[PDB]
């Protein structure tokens, strides 16, 4: 259960970083 | 998506296509798209997973060798379970050795046996596919069998 | 036979998660 | 200029031209990585393998203690050996999956059967790597595993005992066995797998990938 | 009993084959399990759960011949440095979970190998061991890494005593060959019950196989069936069992550095893919 | 090594499934020069 | 419970690798 | 509209920089291994 | 037909065509064999070297006795070791003569300087083979020779002791040294010399022989 | 004698000749004349000589290692005599190490130094040849020197 | 005048036969080496 | 003498460095050589020639101080299995060449290590050793192969006795520092000649360096030159010397098989060249 | 005196090799 | 190993001589494209 | 220093013998 | 001296064999 939460937060974090960087690079 | 079609106006390519080749003359460019940008991802991915596994689940050190004490519960590594199951179950040892040798030697004959057919897609060749799935099933079955005691090794503790 | 289960389910399951994720990024950029 | 310097002599451009002339067709999916991942696992084995030759001692009195020494005293030794233990299993697994992808894509049929054969040979070589490696720690499992596998060939009627006696370097398992096995694990198999990987890769790069489905 | 192992086998309970001397008297074979965390940080209290399951509503033959229940006992071999946690370092619920167990080391200066039992078999179907992990930082003879754990668990009465003589919880057999004639129970009021079984003819013969009382009987009268004929039936309903497992005495720095590395890898991968995406554009502006 | 065995079985079944899926996908909609 | 995060890491690299490989080559 | 010369080298540096990071990170423990224990 | 079988797939004829397209010019005299003779000596070392790994034991207690065992007990062992002792000297000598022929024929000048460099590297590698091999018997000469050469790098002011400590695996010469040296002699140097010979030969086969005089 | 002349009417060959190549396009055919019939002679010759030497003059086995007993008369193999003579004679150790390193590194510079001249024949370059012969002489001199005692190692027991 | 097809194979056999001889001769002691002492 | 080596060094004449204990008393250094065949067949008598050269017409200081010639002596270490040939297996000329040498083993069961001397230095400038090689066929502890031989040869009187005290064949030195005053020879008719040399002043001092008679003198009167001043001159004219060599105990089968192989090789080479010559013709018939 | 023949053999192969190499390629 | 040293010196001098002879031989009578 | 001399003189000398021999065969066949 | 004789006889023998075989093959 705990590991699942951590997993979600981890992938969500790096996913967010990805979607962040792409738009950061795109719209600039 | 970065794509080059096959140049079917080039006899050199057609000659290869007829020979079952020339399939690296069309598609996306291998360099830099795949080789420079994607292969490293695979390498680092592999290394990363292996490192993580190594850290979380490091190698053990068993007890020193005693030639006067035969262990209880003595197995090889997983990829030898099927072979191991065969060798201990089959009464005739030479038969078992042959059966073992049958694995790589038989595999060497596969291409020559299935040259009858030209197809690649498993769905366009259901006999071979059936035999393959059967083989796989028997393999895993023997594999699991290797871990059970000799009494219930084949029956697998079922029938 | 508990570590084996975890290993099996996860090694089999998270592939589809990664896959879907990749597809998701593909959809996000619009290919 | 460096490029000109090299190009004047070795026609370096000939290489770059060949690498960029290659294309990857649409039917090449992720499972086509499995071959290259099997290789990646081997390079790791080569690195970590080599490293352990700097501390491992192939003697019945020295081996077990040397493995301990790598695990407990050598810097990151535990990590090196752990990687070497894992990446071997992974190599074998990725090789099996590679074989699956090859068979279920019909890439073994004409004109690529020599690649398949060299592959089978490679597989036998990798299993040999595994088996010989397994006994180097000279712990209980390794010793009793070697003692079992070494005796199998005896079933052959004419030349079984000879083969076994060659494998263990005698009628029984002992120092000779460990020696021969270590030689096999750290000298013979590397060169053999090298050669057959070279042939594998040359033939593949020669003929290219198999067609679509 | 677990202490008879100490008596008969002072140096160690485990034989070089890994059989555990307990089996030398408890000849039956029932399952046994040991559960521990996959990893533990140094200087940490954790749970090691032994499991010695058996049909709770199933009784055995008592020493006198009665029908009493059965107790459980076990030997647990932990890695070097591991030991029972001090009563002060054990939390409430765990302390409650452990019970009135009397963990007993196998000998002086071997606190990692622990004997247990006899304990009530109905309440202790499983036995909780409160264990404190060692610390490589303060003990330089201890290292981080993966280590084995060996369980030897048992339920029910044994079949052989330390003196050598057998007990009343196993099958008995004939001597040679000849007509049986008697079925009695020449019992004293000082000693307990017995059972008489004679032999004769074939070559003179007048020997008697006086056996204890407890097992059943499947022999009536007048026979001669070699030597080894099961005439008493097997009254045993317990048995010894082994299980091995592994535990990782883990260093957190080892883990967190790994995590860092992984994060770096993922970052790098991401950047590479982004670069490819950047190139995908440049290439698309040179199609036709 | 239970973990290893779990990984083996999981990856094997996943891989096989993926391969048959890849085959079927091309079976229904043949790419250019599909055959 | 750093160990949990430890395993989660393995899982997350395993996932992310497939994710990035797929996104990279419009994966399959 | 279109990425100029400078913007490419930026992504190059960004990627191969991190990759170099991972290479060094991976290569560092291997060097300490070969230096013998005191 | 076999030729057709191979030609259909790997275009075997491409090889034979390349081998027979080559010619040897008049200025190529007997001294042009020296390179190929240096190689011939190495292949012998590889064969006899390998063989001795099946009986040699790289431990301070086992080595000397194992060498004795090869000399006195192993079949033809004396011949194998003798060949290995001679053909090493011969390799080095033939390499020197090869260098003479190269220099005094000006074959090192443009555009073949990379071949020369790879050659120098090869020479350093061969001398390394020699030095590491010399101490494996772990007799008096070998031990005291290693003890002398290992200490030389200490003269470097910043990183000498590190280098030496890497060479002997510690502050003094002992088992670690023998281990590292054996690894070096039977694993590292073979792969290195292989690589650099490969490069040497590829560049030579690429550019062909230097002109006349 | 089986000879093919250079085809100087082929631009491809001339382009190589201008580049200092194409010298394997003329002469006698490499196959089978040299490769198939002469190379084996050289191989078997080499092997034969080495075998003969090995039989007549087999390898010796010295006395076991004693770390508490430094031998008198302790030398390396011949090809290290010159280097050995340098290292023990030169008082400054670092200087000697540099002088040792100067051998392979200096040799690496030879091609770049003599690229000034295009000539190959030693007679058409007497400076280099003089320096080479001098080097050889000094090398052999040091080599022999290595065997003599440190007193007469340089003077060589003459002057 | 000119050697026919048959006369070539004769010299082939003559040469490569002896070479094979030398190969086997050289290869024979190496096999006995790998068989362990009793 | 060679036997004082046995006395002072029972186990072996050679030290782990290979120095030969002989040097511990014969402090001078003169050359020495040992010559033997490069190879020998098993069970064969052969010559091992020791050479201990020195200026024949050059005399030394005698024990009493006189001028007598000098004798030669040597220790020779041969490989295991080698020994002096039985007088019956030695031919005439060799037997004559050897002379009245009394080869003496270093100790019981060490017949390969042989002591020699003192012998007349004028006639035995070189010393012939008649040696019989061992036979690996009859002695399974002996093997064919290459083996070392160690010589330790000497001529002239030593400088130190087994008891420790010095002799009259080396330089003497002063004690500390102070005025010398005397040069006499307080000789008895029981003992021999001596030489008196005194010391004084600087710090009291009245010590005398009474030295044996034999060496020369380069000091007259009234000096004080530290401690170690050469005042006696070196009278030694002999000295110890070592030489090592190698011998091959050769098996003839080993040789003849090699010869066969070589012949085969040459045959093969010849045939290959002939074939090339055959091809040279065929190629020449397709030029133009 | 088989040893003498033994060395002679070495000498003769050494000579004959050069001889055959030379004769082979019209040597130098 | 005196034999080795003899072989070394002999072959070295012979080789050098042969090389200079080969150079001189071409020096006097330049082959085609001699230079 | 006797084996060295033999080795030197012979290793240096027999080369010319082999050479001359080869030339002799060449002359005998007539090239 | 002996080795020299042997050497002469050896090379003479194989030389004779060579000159023999060449003419044997040539004039047939
Ligand atoms: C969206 C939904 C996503 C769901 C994600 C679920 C994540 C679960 C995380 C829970 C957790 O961390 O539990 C730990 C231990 O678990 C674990 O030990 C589970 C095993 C995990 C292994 C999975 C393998 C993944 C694939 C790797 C691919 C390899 C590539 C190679 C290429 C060449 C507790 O330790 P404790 O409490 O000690 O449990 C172990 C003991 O009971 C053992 O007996
Ligand atoms: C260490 C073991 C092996 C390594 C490193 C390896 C490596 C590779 C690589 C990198 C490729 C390029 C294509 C790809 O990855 O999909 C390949 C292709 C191929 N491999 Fe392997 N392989 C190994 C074992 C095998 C085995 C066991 C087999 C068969 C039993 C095999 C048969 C083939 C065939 C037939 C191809 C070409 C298929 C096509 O053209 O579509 N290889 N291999
Ligand atoms: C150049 C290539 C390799 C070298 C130099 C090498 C070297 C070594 C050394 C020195 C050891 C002893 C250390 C130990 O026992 O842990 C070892 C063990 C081992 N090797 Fe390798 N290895 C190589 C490749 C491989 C490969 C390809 C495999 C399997 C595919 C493999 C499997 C093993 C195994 C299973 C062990 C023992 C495992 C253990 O100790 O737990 N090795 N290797
Ligand atoms: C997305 C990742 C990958 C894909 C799609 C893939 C697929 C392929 C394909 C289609 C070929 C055929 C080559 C040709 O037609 O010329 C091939 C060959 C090969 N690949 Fe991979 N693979 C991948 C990963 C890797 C990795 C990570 C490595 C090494 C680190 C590798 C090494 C090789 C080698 C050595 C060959 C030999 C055949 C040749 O050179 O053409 N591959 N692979
Ligand atoms: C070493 C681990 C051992 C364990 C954990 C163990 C466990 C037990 C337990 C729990 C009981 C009582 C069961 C009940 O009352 O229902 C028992 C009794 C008994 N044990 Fe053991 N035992 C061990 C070793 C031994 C040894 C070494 C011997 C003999 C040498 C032995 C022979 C017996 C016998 C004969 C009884 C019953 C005697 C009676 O009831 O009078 N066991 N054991
Ligand atoms: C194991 C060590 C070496 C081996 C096996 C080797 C092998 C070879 C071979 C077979 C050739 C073909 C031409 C010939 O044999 O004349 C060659 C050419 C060449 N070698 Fe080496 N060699 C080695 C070391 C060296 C060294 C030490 C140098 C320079 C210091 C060097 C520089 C060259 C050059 C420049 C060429 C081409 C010259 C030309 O084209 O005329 N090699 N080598
Ligand atoms: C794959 C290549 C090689 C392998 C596997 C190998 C292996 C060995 C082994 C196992 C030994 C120990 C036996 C002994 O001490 O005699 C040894 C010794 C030795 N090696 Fe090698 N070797 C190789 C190549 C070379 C080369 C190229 C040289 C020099 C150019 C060389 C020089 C020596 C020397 C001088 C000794 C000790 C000599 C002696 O014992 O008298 N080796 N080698
Ligand atoms: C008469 C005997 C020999 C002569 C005249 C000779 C001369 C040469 C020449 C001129 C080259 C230049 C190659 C080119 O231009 O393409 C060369 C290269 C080479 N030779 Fe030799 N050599 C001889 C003996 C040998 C032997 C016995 C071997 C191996 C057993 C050998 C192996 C090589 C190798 C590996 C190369 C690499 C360069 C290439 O492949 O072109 N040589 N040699
Ligand atoms: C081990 C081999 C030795 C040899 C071959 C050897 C040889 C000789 C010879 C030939 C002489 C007589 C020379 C002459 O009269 O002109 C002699 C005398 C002498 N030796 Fe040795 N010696 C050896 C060892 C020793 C040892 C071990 C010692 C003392 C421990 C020693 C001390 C002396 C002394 C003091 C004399 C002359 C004593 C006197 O003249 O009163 N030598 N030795
Ligand atoms: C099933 C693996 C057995 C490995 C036996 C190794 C024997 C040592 C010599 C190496 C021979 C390897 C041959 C592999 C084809």
């Amino acid at each position: 259960i705990l590991g699942a939460v951590f997993y979600i937060v981890f992938i969500a974090l790096f996913f967010g970083i990805a979607v962040g960087i792409i738009f950061a690079i795109k719209s600039i | 998506a970065t794509l080059k079609k096959p140049d079917l106006s080039d006899p050199k390519l057609r000659a290869k296509l007829a020979k079952g080749m020339g399939h690296n003359y069309y598609g996306e460019p291998a360099w830099p798209n795949d080789l420079l940008y994607v292969f490293p991802v695979v390498i680092m991915g592999t290394f990363a997973c292996i490192v993580a596994l190594s850290v979380l689940d490091p190698a053990m050190v068993g007890e020193p060798a005693d030639p006067f004490a035969t262990p209880l519960e003595i197995l090889p590594e997983w990829y030898l379970y099927p072979v191991f199951q065969i060798l201990r179950s089959v009464p005739n040892k030479l038969l078992g050795v042959l059966l073992m040798a049958s694995v790589p030697l038989g595999l060497i004959l596969v291409p020559f046996i299935e040259n009858v057919n030209k197809f690649q897609n498993p769905f366009r060749r259901p006999v071979a596919t059936t035999i393959f799935l059967f083989g796989t099933l028997v393999t895993i079955w023997l594999g699991i069998g290797a871990t059970f005691p000799l009494d219930k090794t084949l029956t697998l503790g079922l029938f | 036979t508990e570590e084996m289960l975890y290993a099996a389910l996860l090694s089999f399951g998270l592939i589809f998660v990664g896959w879907g994720l990749g597809v998701l990024l593909l959809k996000i950029q619009g290919a | 200029n460096v490029y000109d310097w090299f190009q004047e002599r070795l026609e370096i451009q000939a290489l770059a031209d060949d690498v960029t002339s290659k294309y990857v067709p649409p039917h090449v999916n992720i499972f086509y990585c499995l071959g290259g991942i099997t290789l990646t696992c081997f390079l790791i084995q080569f690195a970590t393998g080599f490293a352990m030759t700097f501390y491992y001692k192939p003697t019945v009195t020295e081996a077990y203690a040397s493995v301990q020494y790598i695990m407990n005293e050598v810097s990151f030794g535990w990590l090196i050996r752990s990687i070497h233990r894992w990446s071997a299993s992974m190599m074998v697994l990725m090789m099996i999956l590679h074989v699956f992808r090859v068979y279920l894509t019909g890439g073994f049929k004409k004109p690529r059967e020599l690649t398949w054969i060299s592959g089978v040979i490679l597989a036998v070589i990798t299993v040999s790597f595994g088996v010989t490696g397994y006994s180097l720690p000279w712990d209980q499992v390794g010793y009793w595993a070697v003692k079992i596998v070494s005796g199998v060939p005896e079933a052959i009627p004419v030349v079984g005992v000879l083969i076994s006696d060659l494998l263990r370097g005698g009628s029984s398992v002992g120092q000779a066995t460990l020696t021969r096995y270590y030689s096999a694990h750290t000298f013979v198999l590397p060169w053999l797998i090298a050669v057959f990987m070279l042939l594998h890769f040359l033939m593949i790069r020669k003929q290219g990938i198999s067609g679509p489905l | 009993y677990p202490f008879w192992a100490q008596q008969t086998y002072p140096p160690t309970p485990r034989e070089p084959t890994g059989r555990i001397v307990c089996a030398n008297c408890h000849l039956a074979a029932k399952p046994a399990e040991v559960e521990v965390p996959q990893s533990v940080l140094p200087d940490t209290v954790f749970k090691a759960v032994v499991k010695i399951p058996y049909d709770t509503k199933l009784q055995q033959v008592a020493a006198d011949g009665s029908k009493v229940g059965l107790n459980v006992g076990a030997v647990l071999m932990l890695p070097e440095g591991f030991k029972i946690a001090p009563e002060e370092r054990i939390p409430e619920e765990l302390k409650k979970e452990v019970g009135d167990v009397y963990f007993q080391p196998y000998k002086e200066g071997q606190d990692n190998v622990l004997l247990v039992g006899p304990l009530p078999g109905e309440q202790y179907q499983e036995i909780v061991f409160p264990v404190l992990s060692p610390n490589p930082t303060t003990d330089k003879n201890i290292h981080f890494g993966k280590y084995a754990i060996h369980l030897g668990a048992n339920r029910g009465r044994g079949q052989i005593y330390p003196t050598g003589e057998k007990s009343n919880n196993n099958v008995f057999t004939a001597s040679a060959t000849g007509t049986i004639t008697k079925i009695a129970k020449e019992e004293d009021e000082y000693g307990n019950v017995k059972y008489q079984v004679s032999i004769q003819t074939d070559s003179g013969k007048t020997v008697v196989d006086t056996i204890p009382a407890g097992p059943e009987l499947i022999v009536s009268e007048g026979q001669a069936v070699k030597a080894g004929e099961a005439l008493t039936n097997n009254p045993n309903v317990g048995g010894f069992g082994q299980d091995d497992t592994e535990i990782v005495l883990q260093d957190p720095n080892r883990v967190k550095w790994m995590i860092a590395f992984i994060c770096l890898v993922m970052l790098a991968q991401l950047m590479l893919i982004l670069k490819k995406k950047q190139v995908e554009k440049v290439q698309a502006a040179e199609m036709n | 090594e239970p973990l290893l065995d779990g990984l083996v079985l999981g990856l094997v079944f996943a891989t096989l499934g993926g391969l048959f899926y890849a085959a079927y996908q091309q079976y229904k909609r043949p790419n250019e020069l599909g055959g | 419970e750093i160990d949990v995060l430890g395993w989660v890491a393995l899982l997350v690299v395993f996932t992310w690798s497939i994710a990035m490989v797929v996104w990279g080559r419009n994966g399959l | 509209d279109v990425p100029d010369m400078g913007r490419r080298q930026f992504m190059n540096l960004l990627a191969f920089g991190t990759v170099t990071g991972v290479a060094l990170g991976a290569l560092y423990p291997l060097v300490k291994y070969f230096i013998p224990p005191s």
